[PDB]
Formats: structure tokens, sequence, C-alpha cells
């Protein structure tokens, strides 16, 4: 994520799974994701395809999986309240509030 | 569906304030009013680049008064300057009470809500402002209309929110019957600060003027007189100094205050003269010869 | 700055005294 070559990120992988270590390049990926900006992430996704670097590596990077990834955090301990919604009804004035 | 029709945060111009604080100031005790020129753009921003006064009120600030004949007549002639503009608002000063409109005032300003929505109040207050940005609030009409469509909060909506303060008989009245309040914020350019400076000729050269060698002498003489007052009080209070706090102290072994900052002081605007005079005369009797 | 100082004398006793405290706290500690 500090160099920002999007060269040296694929090499990474690419040595690992040759190794068959699958896991280790798979790790790389998750750790990356959280830190580094979207656009960064994007340009592997390319050059990994085409290495031949497995499908696995590329969903996470797309950012579509990690949404669903902390939903079971906030859906299995989520708060709401409905009452809050209804105090700005009743209450006071709707617009200033409202939003 | 709904549309906008909300009251933005006026940014007021240098010269256009200028112009209020002096409309407002000839003007009371007699309630008067003026005219409000501007571009509006955007749905943030109205500037108010000028003002003029169309004809000053009587008694209350009349419905009478509120003409557009004069409005047309003005607005024509701008037209041909190369300058055209619209009207932004319109503005009135009141001594009453800070921030309030009369009852009169609030029928006078609906002519002017007609002709467009984006229409304001700004009510000048001469006797009580000595900063000339307190006591001027924006402000906008409060209708039957308008109560019952919930206008008033959507004007706080789309900026910083502004209510007023001065008089409690005047903010509540005010509220409910007169207005509903929103904000100014000011805008002035560099150029414009440049010019509020005033910048003069005399002011900078008078540093180098130099002062009689005498006037230093005599001045330098009659300094160290007040220092003699404050050195009996500094006798005393000196001898006793051996915990803290100096100001206690000193007032504590006689000395009102600090007699130290007295003596201090009065060194200081002696030795200020004397001290830039000397360097102005060495440099300019050089220069000159 | 005399006076400063007179009351800087009067501020170094608790100040040192702070020090000394904390030392006979943990002793009174290790010694039970």
């Amino acid at each position: 994520i500090f160099l920002d070559d999007t060269q040296a990120v694929s090499d990474i992988l690419e040595k690992l799974v040759k190794e068959d270590n699958l896991l280790m390049a798979y790790q790389i990926c998750f750790d990356l994701y959280e830190s580094a900006s979207q656009q960064f992430l994007s340009s592997v996704i390319q050059n990994l395809r085409t290495v031949g670097t497995p499908l696995k590596m590329i969903k996470i990077l797309s950012g579509e999986m990690a949404i669903e990834l902390h939903l079971q955090f906030l859906i299995r301990n989520n708060n709401t309240d409905l009452m809050i919604l209804k105090n700005t009804k009743d209450a006071v004035r709707n617009s200033v509030c409202h939003t | 569906a709904p549309a906008v029709d909300t009251a933005e945060q006026v940014y007021i111009s240098s010269l256009a304030l200028l112009k209020m604080l002096k409309h407002g100031r000839a003007g009371v005790p007699m309630e008067v009013m003026g005219l409000m020129l501007g571009e509006f753009v955007d749905d943030y921003t109205v500037r108010v680049i000028d003002v003029f006064a169309m004809p000053q009120s009587g008694t209350g600030v009349s419905v009478e008064a509120v003409d557009p004949v004069f409005q047309a007549k003005m607005l024509d002639m701008l037209k041909q300057t190369g300058r055209p503009e619209m009207v932004v608002g319109w503005y009135h000063s009141h001594p009453g009470f800070g921030c309030w409109l009369s009852g009169v005032d609030i029928n006078t300003q609906q002519s002017f809500e007609a002709l467009s929505e984006r229409a304001v109040a700004v009510v000048v207050d001469p006797i009580q402002s000595v900063k000339g940005k307190v006591v001027i609030d924006a402000f906008r009409l409060i209708n039957a209309n308008m109560m019952v469509l919930g206008h008033e909060p959507r004007q706080t909506t789309s900026n910083l929110g502004h209510l007023n303060k001065p008089s409690i008989q005047a903010l509540i009245h005010g509220l409910n019957r007169h207005y509903y309040s929103i904000t100014i914020n000011y805008r002035k350019n560099e150029l414009e600060q440049k010019m509020l400076l005033n910048l003069h000729k005399k002011s900078w050269m008078e540093g180098l003027t130099l002062q009689d060698y005498s006037e230093h002498c005599k001045h330098n003489e009659s300094v160290v007189k007040e220092m003699l007052e404050l050195a009996k009080n500094y006798n005393k209070a000196v001898e006793e100094e051996d915990k803290m706090t100096p100001e206690q102290l000193a007032i504590k072994n006689v000395g009102k205050q600090d007699p130290k900052r007295h003596l201090e002081e009065h060194v200081d605007v002696l030795m200020t003269s004397n001290i830039v005079q000397c360097l102005a005369a060495m440099l300019d009797t050089v220069v000159f010869k | 700055m005399v006076v400063v100082y007179l009351a800087s004398l009067i501020r170094s006793v608790v100040a040192l005294h702070n020090l000394i405290n904390n030392k006979i706290a943990n002793r009174d500690a290790e010694k039970k």
C-alpha cells in the first residue's frame, strides 16, 4: 500500500500460488482491501487474472464480498428504535430537525 | 414536486453594509427605509452589491412608502448605466427595539415578498451598534399562509441558522407575529480590505518626523516625576515579597495593584518617542545632506 | 524576577516532597 506499484503486489501472489501456498496468497488480499485505495485494488484484479492466480482473490478485492462480511456483526448485535422517528413528528417542527 | 423558496444566508459586501449604517444613522429616530440591489446566483448565495434608499418613511414604515413607481423608475436607469441588477430585498432601521419590525412594517414587507420570494428584511439599529455587525438580523415575513405551510423551519435549513437577541419583549413578540429570523454572513475581498484600511500618506511620514530635543528632555524629567510618587509605595512593597503572587505582596506592604507596573509604563512611553526620533534623526541628516 | 524566585523556592519543597512520599508508600508495601 505505501509503494502503490500494482506490479509489486501481483508478483507476491504469483509466487505463493506457484509454491501451492494458496492460503498465503489469499490473506494478503483481504489485508490489502482494508487499508488500500479502491483504484489501487482495481488494477490488481486485471494483472492477477492474466498471470493465472486463482479466481478467489478477485472477489474480495472487488469490495462486493466485504459488505456482507460486516453484516453478520451488525445484524446479530443490532440496535434499532422506532421511537426517534416518532419524536420528530409529534414534538418539533420538521425540516431542520427532520434531516 | 416541492420547490425551494427558502431564505438563504445573505452575503453582504463591504460598501453595501456601510451604506446601510449611514442610511440608518442619519435616518433615526425616524423610521426609514430603502432598497437592496444585488444578484442572486445558485440557491445558497445572494450577494448584496449595492443599496440605495428609495424615499424615506414618516410615521411608521408605512405601506404608503412602498412604491412600485419609484422602484420602476430607478430600475430602468440602472439598465442604461450597464449595471442591471434586481432588487434582492429591502432594508429598514428601527430604533424602537433591536431586531424588531413595527406593525406597519410587516404589511409593507408583504409587497416585497410578492415581487420575489428571496426578498429579505434587514433591521439596522444605529443606537445600539458600536461594532456595526451587531443588532443586524435578516428576517423573513410570516403571513397566515406562511405559518400554515411551514416556511419558518424551512429557512433555517440551507445555512448556519441565526436567532436574534436585543430585548425580551421584542424577541417574543417579533417571533410570533412579525418574523422568522435567518443568517447574515460577510464576504469582503482583499481589495475591499485594502480600501477599508485607509492607507494614508502623512500617517507613515510621522514616523520619520523629528520632535524637539528640548521636548524629549523635558518629557524625560516629567516622567521621572511620576515614578517618584510610585517610588515611595515601591520602596515599602519590595521589603517583603517572600511568598507567592506579586500583586498581593505589593498591596499588602502598601502600593495599590502593582507599583512596578506603573513605573515601567511611565518609562516605556518616553523611551518609545525618544528611541524612534533618535533612529529617524541620524538617518534623515545623512540622507538629505 | 526576585519575587517569582522566592515563590519558586517554596514550590521546590512541595515538588521534592512528592518524590519522597512515593518512596515511603513503595517501602511500606514491600516490608509486608
